[PDB]
RNA sequence: CGCGACCUCAGAUCAGACGUGGCGACCCGCUGAAUUUAAGCAUAUUAGUCAGCGGAGGAGAAGAAACUAACCAGGAUUCCCUCAGUAACGGCGAGUGAACAGGGAAGAGCCCAGCGCCGAAUCCCCGCCCCGCGGCGGGGCGCGGGACAUGUGGCGUACGGAAGACCCGCUCCCCGGCGCCGCUCGUGGGGGGCCCAAGUCCUUCUGAUCGAGGCCCAGCCCGUGGACGGUGUGAGGCCGGUAGCGGCCCCCGGCGCGCCGGGCCCGGGUCUUCCCGGAGUCGGGUUGCUUGGGAAUGCAGCCCAAAGCGGGUGGUAAACUCCAUCUAAGGCUAAAUACCGGCACGAGACCGAUAGUCAACAAGUACCGUAAGGGAAAGUUGAAAAGAACUUUGAAGAGAGAGUUCAAGAGGGCGUGAAACCGUUAAGAGGUAAACGGGUGGGGUCCGCGCAGUCCGCCCGGAGGAUUCAACCCGGCGGCGGGUCCGGCCGUGUCGGCGGCCCGGCGGAUCUUUCCCGCGCGGGGGACCGUCCCCCGACCGGCGACCGGCCGCCGCCGGGCGCAUUUCCA
RNA sequence: ACCCACCCGACCCGUCUUGAAACACGGACCAAGGAGUCUAACACGUGCGCGAGUCGGGGGCUCGCACGAAAGCCGCCGUGGCGCAAUGAAGGUGAAGGCCGGCGCGCUCGCCGGCCGAGGUGGGAUCCCGAGGCCUCUCCAGUCCGCCGAGGGCGCACCACCGGCCCGUCUCGCCCGCCGCGCCGGGGAGGUGGAGCACGAGCGCACGUGUUAGGACCCGAAAGAUGGUGAACUAUGCCUGGGC
RNA sequence: CGAAAGACUAAUCGAACCAUCUAGUAGCUGGUUCCCUCCGAAGUUUCCCUCAGGAUAGCUGGCGCUCUCGCACACGCAGUUU
RNA sequence: CCCCGGAGCCCCGCGGACGCUACGCCGCGACGAGUAGGAGGGCCGCUGCGGUGAGCCUUGAAGCCUAGGGCGCGGGCCCGGGUGGAGCCGCCGCAGGUGCAGAUCUUGGUGGUAGUAGCAAAUAUUCAAACGAGAACUUUGAAGGCCGAAGUGGAGAAGGGUU
RNA sequence: CGACUCUUAGCGGUGGAUCACUCGGCUCGUGCGUCGAUGAAGAACGCAGCUAGCUGCGAGAAUUAAUGUGAAUUGCAGGACACAUUGAUCAUCGACACUUCGAACGCACUUGCGGCCCCGGGUUCCUCCCGGGGCUACGCCUGUCUGAGCGUCGCU
């Protein structure tokens, strides 16, 4: 809000002997504004309680550790189609969720053959969902240029741009990413982690040279490796059938003993 | 989507240039589609409307097959007004029922020099694209 | 009213700073408008290095530092005499040329001429004609390479050398360095005084023979 | 008794030019308080701040050291980070408060006076010829004028310079005109103009679809175009546009080539001889302002007033003595930098008509004050005025009909139309002002049953019916579990070939310059170490990382299964 | 849940206050607006990443910015901040001893070769050894599933204490070394001051509360300063007219 | 400016009016906007040109930690008494 | 001296919920006041944003009214009917200009007072006719009055600007 | 049953809250970065067929010409153009034009008084009068002309 709104006028207060209650008041003439109020939250005009200022700390800078171990859990959570299905991405004819075509995608130019792609790939139902998802966004966005909305569909990571972004441009929901561009923002957007992700060959093997396995340095960047599992098994359920925890333990007291 | 920053994509500045455009300008965004037989003789998808074009009325309360001449255009209001699409007030005079261009194809041109110039200038383009295309 | 435990604080914002808050949020599209400009500067001068003219070895002062090696202001003159160039064909060559620096050492002018006499070296000098005259290069060295250096021409690694591991002998492992050091600094705050003592006792040498 | 030169000063509606004033967001030179804080207040602080005055520019200013430092020394200025809330200042209280160095962005250097050498070799104006003449430029012809020795031009400026001597290899820069080929990266420089894909398909609600279903693959096509806006609703395909290394037609700009008129016979090193420095200025005393600058940081006023191996500085005043570093008292210069004014634009986790600018609207408008100045309220008919023809009462405002519209239960301040308040109708009540809490009772408006609602969900017995199949076998498919782990991939922990190590890259503050290249250095080789892999074999967990056979079990399909079995209606 | 009737209770809300229904204050009624926000410095607690390291500030390289003024990366991956070392005003100095043997008079002091390697006492969660007991359908022998374990330990963290070490200052005395033998330098023992060491715990981001500087939860003065506008009213002087 | 009343100076005079600093300051009045659950005070010590206010202890809330165990087997603590 | 694909049992050491959003469910025991204040939970409420509901909607969105059915201790919420005509909501997270009963609060509107106070300074009006739908105020005629030539008369200046 | 008063509901009035729309603000970012004596900013006054305000314009006064575009403007009349023709309207605008005050320029600010040339009426320059056209602000720069000086000198 700017600095000048509210305190433009020149309002003196009429003091103590009148009938007023001590408000800033504007000074003299015969207009309806005369006499009226001024210089305050609580007034008709003037200025309001905390004008917003441009020097608020709107930015927030992340741990690069932390914005690395964030976007390894979410290409982690690219796959578990538990976590995917959760999410809400139809998945019921994809035919293997880590799904990694060939280097020919990067080769096509059209929209057409683009969408022939997906619908052999069996992706389309998710596009399709985002078709039927379109709608009307509700409140005051519509004035503010935001208008419409629809569902995030197949996020699509290319290695090489020969016309893949130009393929999977117009088709609704398909986000590209590069390989080593990947953005946290897309990878989970609205801060769920899992999402449908359609890989190729040059990605799927470019993973590993930029994070590498735990034995092995990242190879692209300077100094990281990959994040240690705080515990390893966690299956709980085959932790505690297992024979070497439940030979130690007792028996139980569930006999409901009630008043 | 868009990628040239320059042009506008915004609301309230869209609707500012819709109605408060200019005479040349609202000539060109009062455009009508034409018939498939034009269409297929001219290879020309869409053409401004002009005094006396012939018209049929495709959506609307006065929707027919009835093929009426434009009486005028009134660019101001963004209307056309026809023959026959036209009504009678209380005191049983008629007025001219104005329909939007958007809902209007054009049966038969009135062509001059100017028209087939345009049409020759449009078609080139539509062959230049689909070489393009080609 | 500061309670219970706190820092005793002094902030510097009794003035009327909010009228001279400087906000950065240019600053995105400043660093779009340095790389915009850098990128029509590396367009403007085709053949030539993008970062610039070749700059010198220098050692840094204030003995905080006192071991870097630094990019220099320029070339001093002595050392483009020693070099074989001329102080005002260096500039047109591609060469950083400052008058104002001394050059008190041997080691660093012996340096910087080695880093001249590699960068004349290395540096293809293109004739102003087509038909090429005296002092020029071939055609092969002028087909072979069109394109710049990225970076700065060549760059100033600060390295150190590798030394070999000795066979001490008693003499070193003999050697006291605490009392050497405090020697030294008596030595140092004791060296006016002994020799005023020296002086006086001269004096009074003369004065006994008087 | 004058004339002619010079010097000082006038007059011109003299010939030709410049400045005045405005904006003022950013910048520069001044001037400059008080609120406030110090819980008072007086130094301090607010604060070189508000106000006031002048000046320009697209940036301004600063700027190539009379510098920083004390080190193995760095090297114009400006701006960002850090130094650092530090050194330091302060009724040492409140509070104030830099700089060096270092990492970056950008990087660009120079010209004068003096010292001197060249015949004033220099510059301005007017007459004529040639070029385009719309930011009046170039060459020549003039005992045509003037400025200028009280000093113009060339060389030349602290990084040294000049003149000779005589070694070196030798010949391209600029000005004014004319014409021509490449559209000249945001992927055609800028500006302007016109254009470039696909459904109004069929059925169906609506007042009207832009709604819904379908269209030989989720639907028919286009998509380097599914942003947005309009169109009687929610539109990729109705239209404008959108994307594009798409097209077409003019104007302007910087580049290269060729020609003419011109200006310039412009270098580097050794050696010989000369020269080289800005005065009421530095500096000293005093006074005031300022600064973090403290025995005075900077700037001014007065007084004194210089010197030349000099002078300034080296954060404590002074004397002596070695150092270290620059050359003040003359000037120019883009870039990195700032922009709440103006023009053209884009975007928004902003506001949505008491909000957001005072101003969404005839807003700095109406209006108020003599004036400086103060300064509002005020958006919504409908898709389209189709804005109620005509009859009738009243003078008319007003009505009653009729009409338009899906609707006026939208009627020119008209989208929806709350509360406070008022009118009418219906119901209830009424002399402890009205109103409320707890417990009830009565009367109303509506809701849920009900011509009995006894509601069924399983199992079993009986009398009525009935199509098939289960029980059990045959053939096929799919699934679960698993053994001596059956055979193979896969997979981890150890051992074997140290085998990949050169038929693998990296890193090292381990050696070797027995090596190579560019000149004691850097890179590539050579060993060494660490990190990641190949082949078969054994054991332990065959580990949910996979199959092909074998066995047990389960499910599904088609037959043989005719009726004491099997399942549905009552 | 709408209205009415009865019985009992029942003074009008907010605030200042020891005390409000008050003859204390604000208040006709209704609709809309309306008051603890934002930046910086800290302090503590919590969430996350890395860990004696941590952070990339600022800048640069990638995409022409729809989504973007996002994201990714850096022999700049550390120039620099904080921490890893403190103590003095400063010149400066700067955190380990113990066991065995030998040489000097073992002189509680000096000099040489190996080991443990960061002290000790008490209280200390967890862990280890653990005699023995409890049995089975019958007596003995007896590998094993066990539970309770009297008693003893190494003892996490943490607390109290005694020691030891570093720097500043004080007292008593001696010894060692040289490129310059000095107004040189270093060491011992014992007091005492420190925000110290005693085999690290910080850095970065985010959240909550509290203290501040800023308009600082909102509304409010009597004031002060700067720059302008008015002698059309009135106060006075002058000029020119009018009247009694 | 005042034949003097601090009178007049545009209904404003013991220092006019307009705009800005300025949203000047106030230990001084008034107000401070949803529900439920749990815990829950003080007007006292000392100091301050302090007496209508702060700081500091006290009273209070939250966040925790270190230990013991009605699972056959308790060290310590009191507005208490002996 | 046998196995429970079944001893058949108040317990099944053979796999083992109907009972398990383990941030869940269940079983005992004690307690429940509260200002200033502090803490916790909100599947209480407002606005906007990133995801999500093959979400809702002209076969009727938001808003508003309600003598209807209800739920929650409560903040509030879900339906039924009517008006309305175009957008809106639930959940996971993020953010704020986020909840009014007061402040002699700011703006706007409306009541009691109240059809009340009042339309009382300078002596005074009356009859007939014309116009009109309409006459106490207009006009005309007549009568009675007032200002009384320092006027309630006739003309200027300042000022107003078409009066 | 009354009248009046209170509560509730249906409906109708005052009123414009809520909600939904928005040719508007606010903030941030980019490119340019341009006023004026050849007359700036601002102000006054006029200009439409019917025209008050806003907006636009300047006695050529709701615009002139040229170019681009290509059949309108509109609230109602009217007339042009044949839109098979530089051609209606819009935009660009590079040509033209731009009343008065205003730095404001002959002196002041009443639109009052002037001076110097030229032309046309008066007249046949011979003086009045009228109209039209061009000049007349200050300070300063180079040069020209006229000069001044018991300022410095040569001849008499
Ligand atoms: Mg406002
Ligand atoms: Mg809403
Ligand atoms: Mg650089
Ligand atoms: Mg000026
Ligand atoms: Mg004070
Ligand atoms: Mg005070
Ligand atoms: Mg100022
Ligand atoms: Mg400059
Ligand atoms: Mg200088
Ligand atoms: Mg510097
Ligand atoms: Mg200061
Ligand atoms: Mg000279
Ligand atoms: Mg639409
Ligand atoms: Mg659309
Ligand atoms: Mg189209
Ligand atoms: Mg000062
Ligand atoms: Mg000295
Ligand atoms: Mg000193
Ligand atoms: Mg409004
Ligand atoms: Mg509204
Ligand atoms: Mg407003
Ligand atoms: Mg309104
Ligand atoms: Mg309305
Ligand atoms: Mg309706
Ligand atoms: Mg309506
Ligand atoms: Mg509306
Ligand atoms: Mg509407
Ligand atoms: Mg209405
Ligand atoms: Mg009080
Ligand atoms: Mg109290
Ligand atoms: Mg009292
Ligand atoms: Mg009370
Ligand atoms: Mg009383
Ligand atoms: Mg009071
Ligand atoms: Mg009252
Ligand atoms: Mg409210
Ligand atoms: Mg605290
Ligand atoms: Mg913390
Ligand atoms: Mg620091
Ligand atoms: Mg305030
Ligand atoms: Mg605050
Ligand atoms: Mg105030
Ligand atoms: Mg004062
Ligand atoms: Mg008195
Ligand atoms: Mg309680
Ligand atoms: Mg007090
Ligand atoms: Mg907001
Ligand atoms: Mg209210
Ligand atoms: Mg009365
Ligand atoms: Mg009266
Ligand atoms: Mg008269």
């Amino acid at each position: 809000v700017s600095e000048l709104a509210g305190h433009q006028t020149s309002a003196e207060s009429w003091g103590t002997g009148r009938a007023v209650a001590r408000i800033p008041r504007v000074r003299g003439g015969g207009t309806h504004r005369s006499g009226q109020g001024a210089f305050g939250n609580m007034c008709r005009g003037g200025r309001m309680f905390a004008p917003t200022k441009t020097w608020r700390r709107w930015h927030r800078r992340v741990n690069t550790t932390q914005k690395r171990y964030a976007i390894c859990s979410a290409l982690a959570a690219s796959a578990l189609p538990a976590l995917v299905m959760s999410k809400g991405h139809r998945i019921e004819e994809v035919p293997e969720l880590p799904l990694v075509v060939e280097d020919k995608v990067e080769g096509y130019k059209k929209t057409k053959e683009a969408v022939l792609l997906l619908k052999k790939l069996k992706a389309w139902n998710d596009i399709k969902k985002v078709y039927a998802s379109q709608r009307m966004r509700a409140g005051k966005g519509k004035m503010r240029n935001r208008r419409r909305i629809q569902r995030r569909g197949p996020c699509v990571i290319y290695n090489e741009d020969n016309g893949i972004v130009k393929a999977f441009r117009n088709i609704p929901g398909i986000t590209l990413l590069n390989v080593t561009k990947l953005n946290i923002l897309k990878l989970a957007p609205g801060g769920h982690v899992g999402r449908f992700c359609i890989w190729t060959e040059s990605a799927f093997r470019k993973l590993d040279d930029l994070y590498g396995t735990w034995r092995k340095a990242a190879s692209l960047k300077s100094n990281y490796n990959l994040p240690m599992h705080k515990m390893l098994n966690t299956d709980l359920s085959r932790i505690l059938k297992s024979p070497e925890i439940q030979r130690a333990l007792r028996a139980p007291r569930k006999k409901i003993h009630r008043r | 989507m868009k990628f040239n920053p320059f042009v506008t994509s915004d609301r309230s500045k869209n609707r500012k240039r819709h109605f408060n455009a200019p005479s040349h300008i609202r000539r060109k965004i009062m455009s009508s589609p034409l018939s498939k037989e034009l269409r297929q003789k001219y290879n020309v998808r869409s053409m401004p409307i002009r005094k006396d074009d012939e018209v049929q009325v495709v959506r609307g309360h006065y929707k027919g097959q009835q093929i009426g001449k434009v009486v005028q255009v009134y660019r101001k209001k963004y209307v056309i007004y026809i023959e026959r699409v036209q009504r009678e007030k209380a005191n049983g005079t008629t007025v001219h029922v104005g329909i939007h261009p958007s809902k209007v194809v054009i049966t038969r041109l009135k062509l001059d020099k100017d028209r087939k110039k345009i049409l020759e200038r449009k078609a080139k383009s539509r062959q230049v694209g689909k070489e393009k295309g080609k | 009213a500061p309670s219970r435990n706190g820092m005793i604080l002094k902030p510097h914002f009794h003035k009327d700073w909010q009228r001279r808050v400087a906000t950065w949020f240019n600053q995105p599209a400043r660093k779009i408008r340095r790389r915009k400009a850098r990128q029509a500067r590396a367009r403007r001068i085709a053949p030539r290095p993008a970062s610039g003219p070749l700059r010198p070895i220098v050692r840094c002062p204030t003995v905080r530092y006192h071991t870097k090696v630094r990019a220099g202001r320029g070339f001093s003159l002595e050392e483009l005499r020693v070099a074989g160039i001329h102080k005002k064909v260096a500039r047109t060559i591609g060469i950083s040329v400052d008058p104002r620096r001394r050059n008190k050492s041997t080691e660093s002018l012996q340096a910087n001429v080695q880093r001249l006499k590699e960068y004349r070296s290395k540096l293809v000098l293109f004739p102003r004609k087509p038909s090429a005259p005296k002092k020029g290069d071939s055609s092969a060295e002028e087909l072979k390479l069109a394109t710049q250096l990225t970076g700065p021409v060549m760059p100033i690694r600060n390295v150190f050398k590798k030394e070999k591991a000795r066979v001490i002998t008693e003499e070193e492992k003999n050697f006291k360095a605490f009392a050497s050091l405090r020697m030294a600094r008596a030595n140092a705050r004791l060296f006016g005084i002994r020799a005023k003592r020296a002086k006086e006792a001269a004096e009074q040498d003369v004065e006994k023979k008087k």
